[PDB]
DNA sequence: CAGAAAATCGGTTGTGGT
DNA sequence: GACCACAACCGATTTTCT
C-alpha cells in the first residue's frame, strides 16, 4: 500500500507549529489505512504526533494544538 | 543486511535523537547503555534522556518511518520495541 | 506606550518503586 | 545502592491582554 505519509518528510506529522499539523492532518485524509492509524494509535496511546488524521496529546486526540504564547480572548 | 535500512530511517531523526536511541539500544558496539550515561554524553538529565527517548519512539512507530520497515540481538529488540509484544 | 499575564518549551527536581 | 517511571516544578521566551 501507498501511504500519504510515507511521501515527503515525516517530521511534517510531528511539526512544532499547529499549522504544520493542520496540513498533516488533511494529507491523512486521503490515506487507505486512516481508520486503522488512528486505532491502532489510540490502542498505544501515543504521545504526540498525527495519527489517522488526528492530532495526539498524550494519548488522546486534541483536536487543535495550542499556540505558543498567550491565549487570544 | 537489514541492519542498514533501519540505520535509514535512523538517519531522519536528529543527531541527539538518533544517538539516543543507538545508545539505548547499543546498536554500534552491541552495549546497550543506561540512561544515565546517555545523559553523561548530552549533557542532560536522565529523564530528560527519558523524554527524548519516549518521543523519538513514538517518531518511529509512526507509519512514515516504520511502514518501509515492517519485514536477541539489538536490531532484534529495537524491531520488537518498534511494535507489539 | 508600559507592564502584567498566560501560555509553551526544553529541562531539572523530587518522590517513590522495583 | 543501582535503575527508572511520574509528576511537579523552573527559567526563558513568546504572545496577548489591560
Ligand atoms: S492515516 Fe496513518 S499512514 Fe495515513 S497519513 Fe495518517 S498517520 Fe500516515
Amino acid at each position: 500500500p501507498v501511504l500519504p505519509c510515507h511521501v515527503g518528510d515525516p517530521d511534517l506529522w510531528f511539526a512544532d507549529t499547529p499549522a504544520g499539523l493542520e496540513v498533516a492532518k488533511t494529507l491523512c485524509v486521503s490515506c487507505p489505512i486512516r481508520r486503522q492509524c488512528l486505532a491502532a494509535a489510540l490502542q498505544r496511546a501515543e504521545p504526540w504526533g498525527v495519527w489517522g488524521g488526528e492530532i495526539f496529546d498524550q494519548g488522546s486526540i486534541v483536536s487543535h494544538k495550542r499556540p505558543r504564547g498567550r491565549p487570544r480572548k | 543486511l537489514l541492519q542498514d535500512q533501519l540505520q535509514s530511517v535512523l538517519d531522519t531523526l536528529s543527531e541527539r535523537e538518533a544517538g539516543v536511541v543507538r545508545l539505548r539500544f547499543g546498536l554500534t558496539d552491541g552495549q546497550p547503555r543506561t540512561l544515565d550515561e546517555i545523559g553523561q554524553v548530552y549533557g542532560v538529565t536522565r529523564e530528560r534522556i527519558r523524554q527524548i527517548e519516549s518521543k523519538t519512539m513514538s517518531k518511529l512507530r509512526h507509519p512514515s518511518r516504520s511502514q518501509v520497515l515492517r519485514d536477541g540481538t539489538p536490531e532484534e529488540r529495537l524491531l520488537r520495541a518498534i511494535f507489539g509484544e
